[PDB]
């Protein structure tokens, strides 16, 4: 059958401290023993396997299952033990090609290698550990005994050694063809060039030939596939690409399983369809009952799915990559910490799209998210094109300059331009640098008892005003924020506030505009309403003016 | 003959992911590596080598040739016993006292010497490809690599010979080898100094190996600075005891009660208050304690060094090096087309090299910046041949002002 490449071999080893497998062969039925015997004699005839005596002490279980439908049997080898004794290999690949990173080529053809692993040899002093045994009828007769010479399916080193071996082989043909692209994915090669069918079909032939000198068989013209190549979830036409048909289930009652699948699908649709949204849908998942359990659709969720349906009416495709031009990336704020993007080279002809949501932390604002997204996209660009894009962002250069400049954390965005695409990104309130002459100073504090979990929150001001609220299942942190809220409720358009909580100071000082906490959001509306707010910090328990006074106020009964 | 190297027991080789590189850096590394392959310095390697160590391309102060820079942070940790307590290179305490220190790249030296064959495997690295077109190009070292602390560990005894004549003739000169660099300090006038270094590059030159001027005596304090003013405000006092409050805990004797008493009852922050004489006795006392070295704090060699850095805006950055939190070994500022990441890069390098001159080890940096940003951008500006260790933090609100 299936030639076994002349190439050199890869010296495999076993893990330090470990010898090969020695696992007992389970007794098999007669039909199974027979089927196995037919299979093993055929593979032996082809050089794939070899007889050995019982002097070799190693053994690995064999099985044979028939088939859902047809009448041909398969041999199965349980390589669990050998795998757990084989050295670790290098991570085969780290990332799969993205269609949008595919250089636009005049012609490309797909070459899958036939019987990949079986066409490549195995290190000689390793064959011995691949020993397996067809057993006899019951016990009696010693079983028939074999060991691999090629790369076994299901053994840990096969994908790596195959990939290595195909690298070695491709080397010299690359050399004398530096202008031909050969993608290596698993046991496929994808080949493209910028030449007229003519010398294309020839060059490919010359490749096919070069491979065969090396024991690797590939389809001829007529057997090689025609475009659209349906690959890895994608559709790959000669001048565009897209994801394969997505079809969203219409059902009376959605199970958790039904929703997980949907999100997967919509997620997958997001890399070329813009505007795709998934948050109303994911929320449903939080907490969840059975996989087979029906979750009723939220109204907001009905609203998400419907909008998505309208996007998916009418296909969208994406284009390929031209390295002589720049990449442009445009980002739009879609809403609930939701962000959406498009990369293109020539205006509005997109290479791909995406979204960004990922809540980075507990409290944030849009400028921070906007810049998180730029980070995420920059990285994705290096991986795919090997260079970063020119950004176009819905944030004014000034908003940006204020914020980076005054913020404690270091920040940087590549090359960017403003673009006037609402909603624009903005900061919704600034704190003062200096106290507000002729505004009331509130001194705020909060305290909670570590057992009862009870707390008090209040203030005393410099105009004799005072207050103390009680709260029932709190923590110190919650009480301190509560205090600040109070102070903002009864304060009117310009307050100075003084706190001893570095905690709240931190939160507020970063100009949050969204939070996981209802309390922090309450605080946000106050602050937005205000005209001038100044906020300042003192240490606690050092009798200080207003502070000593609220401290005892909110202490009474708590500590 | 090769000095055989042992791993720190039970534990074994580095398996660090490789970062995505841009096309230009990939090309530059392909070039560089093809060349050192032709010279026998590295060799393509097989699937059966499961180790990996990231690799990048940098520039280096004035130059238009890319340099290769291999991150051996992992490897160095897994070999700490070999290079540190077995072939250790003693740090001379005199080095920080010299009027000038010059730093010289001695890294091309290591390519003379071959690497113990049973260690080569631990040095594996990968040049990635774009969009995953092809498998990375893998390689390992046949010789002492730049950036691995074992290299100067081993090379130590040849380095002593290279320098013996020159040490004999300038006995008041300190030469210290740290990783890929030589540190050379003298008390000479700046002309005679640059001359002695010129002269030292000929000794080096005669043996293969083929700059940077520091002034360590002129490295002085960053005193926690309190203001001087007429008309002190409630706020200013609050701020004052604030800053003062925190200065005690490291500074022994800082007192606030007098200052503190000033503010009593519940009054407006803008209200101006008069500063009673007893209060000024603290300011002063504090002021002087505040300009001095700590007292109590000593380098312990067995402990790690930490460095924290804060963004003060308008291009300046403060920092502190310590081993026990608060127990400050050193504090400083750094000031500056220059963005944040560029700046943060310059400072990290500058603190690291000081830290190298003073203690002969580099700090773990707490970096006020998002991982990803830093990781994507740090090499655009990096120029050193070593890499310190770092983690990512969220600068406290107050720590900023207190070191302001
Ligand atoms: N990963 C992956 C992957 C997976 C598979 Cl199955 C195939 C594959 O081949 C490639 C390889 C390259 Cl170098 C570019 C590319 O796409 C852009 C392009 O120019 N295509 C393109 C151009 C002409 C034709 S024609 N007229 O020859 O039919 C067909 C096509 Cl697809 C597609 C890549």
């Amino acid at each position: 059958n299936s030639p076994i490449s002349p190439i050199e071999t890869v010296p495999v080893k076993l893990k330090p401290g470990m010898d090969g497998p020695k696992v007992k062969q389970w007794p098999l039925t007669e039909e199974k023993i027979k089927a196995l015997v037919e299979i093993c004699t055929e593979m032996e005839k082809e050089g794939k396997i070899s007889k050995i005596g019982p002097e070799n002490p190693y053994n690995t279980p064999v099985f044979a299952i028939k088939k859902k439908d047809s009448t041909k049997w398969r041999k199965l080898v349980d390589f669990r033990e050998l795998n757990k004794r084989t050295q670790d290999f290098w991570e085969v690949q780290l990332g799969i090609p993205h269609p949008a990173g595919l250089k636009k080529k005049k012609s490309v053809t797909v070459l899958d290698v036939g019987d990949a692993y079986f066409s490549v040899p195995l290190d000689e002093d390793f064959r011995k550990y691949t020993a397996f045994t067809i057993p006899s009828i019951n016990n009696e007769t010693p079983g028939i005994r074999y060991q691999y010479n090629v790369l076994p399916q299901g053994w840990k080193g096969s994908p790596a050694i195959f990939q290595s071996s195909m690298t070695k082989i491709l080397e010299p043909f690359r050399k004398q063809n530096p202008d031909i692209v050969i993608y290596q994915y698993m046991d496929d090669l994808y080949v493209g060039s910028d030449l007229e069918i003519g010398q294309h079909r020839t060059k490919i032939e010359e490749l096919r030939q070069h491979l065969l000198r090396w024991g690797l068989t590939t389809p001829d013209k007529k057997h090689q596939k025609e475009p659209p190549f349906l690959w890895m979830g994608y559709e790959l036409h000669p001048d565009k690409w897209t994801v394969q048909p997505i079809v969203l289930p219409e059902k009376d009652s959605w199970t958790v399983n039904d929703i997980q699948k949907l999100v997967g699908k919509l997620n997958w649709a997001s890399q070329i369809y813009p505007g795709i949204k998934v948050r109303q849908l994911c929320k449903l998942l939080r907490g969840t009952k059975a996989l087979t359990e029906v979750i009723p659709l939220t109204e907001e969720a009905e609203l998400e799915l419907a909008e998505n349906r309208e996007i998916l009416k009418e296909p969208v495709h994406g284009v390929y990559y031209d390295p002589s031009k720049d990449l442009i990336a445009e980002i739009q704020k879609q809403g609930q910490g939701q962000w959406t993007y498009q990369i293109y080279q020539e205006p509005f002809k997109n290479l791909k799209t995406g979204k960004y949501a990922r809540m980075r932390g507990a409290h944030t604002n849009d400028v921070k998210q906007l810049t998180e997204a730029v980070q995420k996209i920059t990285t994705e660009s290096i991986v795919i094109w090997g260079k970063t894009p020119k950004f176009k962002l819905p944030i004014q250069k000034e908003t940006w300059e204020t914020w980076w400049t005054e913020y404690w954390q270091a920040t940087w965005i590549p090359e960017w331009e403003f673009v006037n695409t609402p909603p624009l990104v903005k900061l919704w309130y600034q704190l003062e640098k200096e106290p507000i002459v002729g505004a009331e100073t509130f001194y705020v504090d909060g305290a909670a008892n570590r057992e009862t979990k009870l707390g008090k929150a209040g203030y005393v001001t410099n105009r004799g005003r005072q207050k103390v609220v009680t709260l029932t299942d709190t923590t110190n942190q919650k009480t301190e924020l509560q205090a600040i809220y109070l102070a903002l409720q009864d304060s009117g358009l310009e307050v100075n506030i003084v706190t001893d909580s570095q905690y709240a100071l931190g939160i507020i000082q970063a100009q949050p505009d969204q939070s996981e906490s209802e309390l922090v959001n309450q605080i946000i509306e106050q602050l937005i309403k205000k005209e001038k707010v100044y906020l300042a910090w003192v240490p606690a328990h050092k009798g200080i003016g207003g502070n000593e006074q609220v401290d005892k106020l909110v202490s009474a009964g708590i500590r | 003959e090769t000095v055989p190297v042992k791993l720190k027991p039970g534990m074994d080789g580095p398996k660090v992911k490789q970062w995505p590189l841009t096309e230009e850096k990939i090309k530059a590394l392909v070039e560089i590596c093809t060349e050192m392959e032709k010279e026998g310095k590295i060799s393509k390697i097989g699937p059966e080598n499961p180790y990996n160590t990231p690799v990048f391309a940098i520039k280096k102060k004035d130059s238009t040739k890319w340099r290769k820079l291999v991150d051996f942070r992992e490897l160095n940790k897994r070999t700490q016993d070999f290079w540190e307590v077995q072939l250790g290179i003693p740090h001379p305490a005199g080095l920080k006292k010299k009027k000038s220190v010059t730093v010289l790249d001695v890294g091309d030296a290591y390519f003379s010497v071959p690497l113990d064959e049973d260690f080569r495997k631990y040095t594996a690295f990968t040049i990635p490809s774009i969009n995953n077109e092809t498998p990375g190009i893998r390689y390992q070292y046949n010789v002492l690599p730049q950036g691995w602390k074992g290299s100067p560990a081993i090379f130590q005894s040849s380095m002593t010979k290279i320098l013996e004549p020159f040490r004999k003739q300038n006995p008041d000169i300190v030469i210290y080898q740290y990783m890929d660099d030589l540190y050379v300090g003298s008390d000479l006038e700046i002309g005679q100094h640059r001359t002695k270094i010129e002269e030292l590059r000929q000794h080096l030159l005669r043996w293969g190996l083929t700059g940077y001027e520091l002034h360590p005596d002129k490295w002085t304090v960053q005193p926690i600075v309190l203001p001087e003013k007429d008309s002190w405000t409630v706020n200013d006092i609050q701020k004052l005891v604030g800053k003062l409050n925190w200065a005690s805990q490291i500074y022994p004797g800082i007192k606030v009660r007098q200052l503190c008493k000033l503010l009593r009852g519940t009054k407006a922050l803008t209200e101006v208050i008069p500063l009673t004489e007893e209060a000024e006795l603290e300011l002063a006392e504090n002021r002087e304690i505040l300009k001095e070295p700590v007292h109590g704090v000593y380098y312990d060699p067995s402990k790690d060094l930490i460095a924290e850095i804060q963004k003060q805006g308008q291009g300046q950055w403060t920092y502190q090096i310590y081993q026990e939190p608060f127990k400050n070994l050193k504090t400083g500022k750094y000031a500056r087309h220059t963005n944040d990441v560029k700046q943060l890069t310059e400072a990290v390098q500058k603190i690291t090299t000081e830290s190298i001159v003073i203690w002969g080890k580099t700090p773990k940096f707490k970096l006020p910046i998002q991982k990803e940003t830093w990781e994507t951008w740090w090499t655009e500006y990096w120029q050193a041949t070593w890499i310190p260790e770092w983690e990512f933090v969220n600068t406290p609100p107050l720590v900023k002002l207190w070191y302001q």
